[PDB]
């Protein structure tokens, strides 16, 4: 016992106080260990799992089972000891100091009998004192292991029992691997129902049946780097932790575990308030307030958000998907800039893709990195880490006729199940982007020649999996003298910095809306226009310090009827 | 131990084994073909009465967008382990790059991501009773089958480390989408399949399964199955939605199309009903604890019905 | 303390002096940090942040809030410690040096129990000292990590935390991320404005 202790931790004693959680649901893996124990030769399991699915708690629940006495007489009255590698090698300075400990464990272990060897982390024996080809503790326990003269329990993650053991076969031979796959939904709505009384009585606070159905459910459905039950545990912990310190008896309700979960990743599930509700149902105004026409494809993006928001979404398919087609400086990437800006605040957030550089056979791995094995793996993609940064975004693929059928042949992933695997081999999620797919083809009638141009560009499953194709219309001079009116107004923004005051008159508009039409328009010109007779006037007339800083500029016209052509009409800079 | 379900076949099992061809038309509608063909290749598995050497099952799937091809390999997966996500899914999107294939088993030593490994043998390896999905193998190149040359006939992989993997307990299955009345249909798809493939590679295979086009019952069946997924999504915020057959109807009606498969009706819907409810529900006109009755007024239930609409009640 | 003042800096005494500067606009962050640090289980936070945008100054931050008790009660009066990794493994020469320093800096952590570490580049746990005969820092860090009788704050680039801790999932597990998001026009000012009378 005074040897053991000093090196290890008795799991027996700590279920003795109940300083343990209590492990529920996990009967079948802790009956195949107590089954596995129970052998002649080769009695060593190890729990091989995902990292974050209870390979500890197994033992742990193994330690309280035997404490309480469920325990066949193979596992009866039997200490179960965690071994510390760390205080074994720790302090020995010498050959004789670490092979010493670790003898008279293993001689402690021989002639009490009674204490069964946990080593967790058991990747840590390859390699203890000395190098893999030296003496150290594989080559210690190598021999007691294979006639099953010394009984202990390991755990090792996937991916670490893949690197470390696998490559030492003498230690996988002598160890029989018990798999403990992930919790499912109800295993983990179970498994916080049992542990609610330890985090209700450390937080000081009640926890709601619902809470953890929710907390389940949205741990399951959004956070995909982690894995159950770890990460419904996080969200009630978390919120716990919000109610003691918002307190300094509080009540958690599914409306805390989602904004813990918005906190965490930034997936906008929330209880609607009144004022976003408003803001949420009039956005096409929101919209409007920037984007000047073009009623349906802003009334289908907000059918589709409004959808997303409301809990309405297919889970396995992303929020939207769209196809802009339709004449040049419409406003395809203006619409997308709206959104950036109504969903984040900023327009910065829009993670923009221009395909115009995707027109080689040897750049499609831009998008999702490198295979294994070539230059640039360890970077990986742009697009899926983008994504990774933040998982609710809008994606912007710009100009897409410029690229051709390789990165659409990529894209019918996303476009179907919402996942991108990168060069690196994970799995990314796309399960609330809003994709964007802005294109320039086809220049009523033009309706079906836009649509007639994207079958014939495109195979039918591409064009089959995207949510709505939408057309944009051209302007006219309505539209087209509101945008005049959008640009004065960002020109006088704009100047507002530098102690200036901008009007314009009526007429000057007009003027300036008579000179900007055309079946070619947009705002590609009209927008020439104001940099021309505008922009460039302002900046020739403050640069030699007429009508400076504190004074305010009127831009007036002068020989014009208001009707005419305005050929001969010049503005007049007061 | 390896989870590879060799059993006594109790009663139960027996008779699912007998009765999975309805199972999987639980989740699929039409397609007798293919779950036919599915439910052979399961139920000589499963007897204990099968190759050694060649894999469980190895078919190619073809045929148009939407008819059910990853569903079908998805409602397999669901029916063998109980849930979707437990479908080694690669999707050969990803491979049109002739350089892209060290992916699929692994970097060769003395290169970066060696200790790594692959990302299909190793998920093999950790579940090595597995339905692997192969979606849309023409657009990978033609390299990219030669390592999966091997596995369909003698069903072993050899990694970047030197290690063979074993896929003799997995089913293989291909979906494509080329050749887009039913045997002209087949005779076209062959004959694309011949000549865009090597024959020695269409030799090693089990079967090659035609998906036919979708019918009117087919849709007007896969209306129900897909606002199922509808109403469970209601169900967590303690309201239902129950359709009138007139409902159903015009669904089905506005939604088909014999170009296309089943993506045209679930537009048709998540435009008809899951939109103008997402809008009633935001508005707080239904909430919990209420029923929601959708009905279409100004039809005869025969027309196209240009001009009905949708009733929330 | 006196393990601890061979291998790490105090920031509550140096908070005592003064010597960090003033932190201002940053009270989301150190709110989600106390609210990750009163946690049962898995109480690490990460701070997941691009160089440049004040990692560091989060932890200052927390440090000037500790010293003046604007805390709750689960860090009221709790030293908050850096942990030099450098000096940690600086004289050791042998195999078990290294390991009896953590073993003795976990030590005297336990039977204190008011002190928090904080790990500038938090990557450096894995590989933290790893010869022939060797167990890094992460590994004796894990369990106790998992268990949660050890509060850990981590700053780390982005891009250091793919290239390193993505690497091993199961450290991973143990931090929960802190996204630090870079200061907008006006928080900048805001920032200015409080370094106004230090700079001046
Ligand atoms: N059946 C269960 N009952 C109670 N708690 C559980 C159960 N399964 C998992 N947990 C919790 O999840 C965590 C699992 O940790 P674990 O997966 O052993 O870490 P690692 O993967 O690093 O070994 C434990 O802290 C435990 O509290
Ligand atoms: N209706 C509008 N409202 C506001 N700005 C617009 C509008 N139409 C065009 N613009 C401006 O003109 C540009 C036109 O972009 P876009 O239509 O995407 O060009 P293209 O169609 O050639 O890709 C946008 O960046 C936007 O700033
Ligand atoms: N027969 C069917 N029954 C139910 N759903 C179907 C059927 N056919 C297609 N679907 C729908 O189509 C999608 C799968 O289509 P898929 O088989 O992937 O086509 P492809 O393989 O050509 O891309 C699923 O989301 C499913 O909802
Ligand atoms: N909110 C803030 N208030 C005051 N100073 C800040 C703030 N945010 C950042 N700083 C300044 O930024 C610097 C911190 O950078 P740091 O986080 O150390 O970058 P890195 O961690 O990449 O070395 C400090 O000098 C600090 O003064």
């Amino acid at each position: 016992s005074l040897v053991l202790d000093q090196f290890g931790r008795n799991l027996t004693a700590a279920a003795m106080e109940g300083k343990l959680d209590p492990v529920i649901g996990r009967e079948k893996e802790i009956e195949r260990v107590m089954q596995v124990l129970s052998r002649r030769t080769k009695n060593n399991p190890v729990l091989i799992g995902e990292p974050g699915v209870g390979k500890t708690a197994v033992v742990e629940g193994l330690a309280q089972a035997i404490v309480h006495g469920e325990v066949p007489e193979t596992l009866k009255d039997k200490q179960l000891y965690t071994l510390d590698l760390g205080s074994l090698v720790a302090g020995s300075r010498y050959r004789g100091d670490f092979e010493e400990r670790l003898k008279k464990v293993l001689k402690e272990i021989n002639t009490r009998g009674d204490i069964i060897l946990f080593i967790d982390e058991l990747h840590t024996l390859v390699g203890a004192g000395a190098a893999e080809g030296a003496i150290d503790a594989a080559s210690i326990l190598k021999p007691k292991l294979a006639r099953g003269e010394l009984q202990t329990i390991g755990a090792t993650t996937l991916d670490e029992y893949r690197k470390y053991i696998e490559k030492d076969a003498a230690l996988e031979r002598r160890f029989q691997p018990v798999q403990v796959g992930e919790p499912t939904v109800e295993h983990t709505i179970e498994i916080l129902k049992g542990l609610r009384d330890r985090y209700e009585a450390h937080h000081r606070v009640s926890i709601t049946d619902a809470a953890m159905v929710a907390a389940a459910t949205l741990a399951d459905r959004y956070i995909n780097d982690r894995f159950l039950p770890d990460k419904a545990i996080d969200l009630i912990d978390e919120a716990g932790a919000r109610m003691r310190i918002r307190r300094m008896v509080a009540e958690v309700d599914d409306e805390q575990i989602a904004e813990v979960l918005g906190n965490w990743t930034g997936i906008p599930v929330f209880k609607l308030t009144e004022a976003e509700t408003t803001r949420l149902l009039r956005m096409e105004e929101e919209l409007h307030k920037r984007i000047i026409g073009q009623e349906d494809a802003v009334k289908a993006v907000s059918k589709a958000i409004r959808r997303t928001r409301a809990g309405l979404k297919d889970p396995k398919r992303p929020s939207g998907s769209f196809i802009f087609a339709g004449p040049s400086g419409v406003g395809k990437t203006e619409l997308s800039k709206a959104l950036a800006n109504f969903l984040f605040g900023d327009d910065d957030a829009l993670i923009q893709i221009d395909m115009g550089e995707f027109h080689d056979r040897f750049t499609a791995s831009r998008l999702f990195g490198a295979p294994p094995g070539y230059v640039g793996y360890e970077e990986g993609g742009q697009l899926t880490e983008k994504v990774r940064r933040k998982p609710f975004s809008v994606v912007l693929f710009d100009e897409i006729e410029k690229a051709h059928q390789e990165i659409y042949n990529s894209l019918l992933q996303v476009l179907e199940d919402g996942r991108l695997t990168d060069g690196q081999g994970r799995t990314v999620d796309f399960k609330n982007t809003v994709l964007i797919f802005t294109s320039n083809l086809g220049t009523e009638r033009m309706k079906q020649k836009v649509n007639d141009e994207l079958k014939k560009h495109f195979r039918p499953e591409f064009l089959n999996r995207i949510d709505d194709i939408i057309v944009f219309h051209q302007l006219t001079r309505e539209e087209i003298i509101r945008m005049v009116d959008l640009m004065i107004s960002r020109v006088a923004g704009q100047l507002k910095s530098k102690d200036m005051a901008l009007v314009l008159t009526d007429a000057a508009k007009a003027l300036l809306a008579k000179r900007g039409f055309d079946p070619v328009l947009g705002a590609r010109p009209l927008r020439r226009t104001i940099q021309r007779e505008i922009e460039d006037q302002l900046s020739e007339k403050i640069l030699f310090e007429e009508v400076g800083p504190g004074q305010v500029v009127t831009v007036d016209v002068d020989n014009w009827d208001g009707e005419g052509p305005g050929e001969d009409a010049v503005f007049t800079f007061t | 131990w390896t989870g590879i379900p060799v059993f006594k076949l109790t009663e139960a099992e027996t008779t699912r084994l007998l009765r999975m061809e309805e199972e999987l038309h639980k989740r699929i509608i039409g397609q007798e073909d293919a779950v036919k063909a599915v439910s052979k290749a399961i139920r000589r598995t499963r007897a204990g009465l099968k190759d050694p050497k060649r894999p469980s099952g190895s078919f190619i799937f073809a045929g148009p967008s939407g008819v059910g091809k990853t569903e079908l390999s998805k409602a397999l997966a669901n029916f063998l382990f109980g849930d979707d996500d437990a479908l080694i899914q690669i999707d050969m999107g990803e491979f049109h790059d002739r350089f892209t294939a060290s992916r699929l088993f692994g970097a060769p030593p003395g290169y970066v991501g060696y200790e790594e490994g692959g990302q299909l043998t190793e998920k093999v390896r950790r579940k090595p009773f597995s339905v692997v999905l192969f979606d849309e193998i023409e657009k990978a190149h033609q390299e990219i089958y030669n390592s999966l040359l091997q596995v369909l006939e003698d069903g072993r992989l050899t990694d970047g480390q030197g290690r063979t993997v074993d896929f003799k307990n997995t089913v293989l299955i291909f979906t494509s989408n080329l050749g887009t009345d039913y045997e002209r249909m087949k005779q076209k798809v062959n004959d694309e399949l011949k000549k865009h493939f090597r024959p020695e590679f269409l030799n090693r295979i089990d079967d090659i399964i035609v998906f036919h086009q979708l019918t009117r019952e087919e849709i007007i069946r896969m209306v129900d199955l897909m606002i199922s997924r509808v109403a469970g999504q209601l169900k967590s915020k303690d309201m239902a939605l129950v359709l009138t057959d007139a409902a159903k109807a015009l669904l089905a009606k506005r939604g088909f199309d014999p170009v296309l498969g089943a993506r045209p009706l679930r537009r048709t819907i998540q435009r008809e009903i899951e939109d103008q409810l997402s809008e009633k529900i935001l508005f707080e006109e239904v909430g919990p604890g209420q029923v929601v009755t959708v009905d279409v007024d100004n039809w005869d239930g025969e027309g196209p019905g240009e001009d009905a609409v949708f009733t929330f009640t």
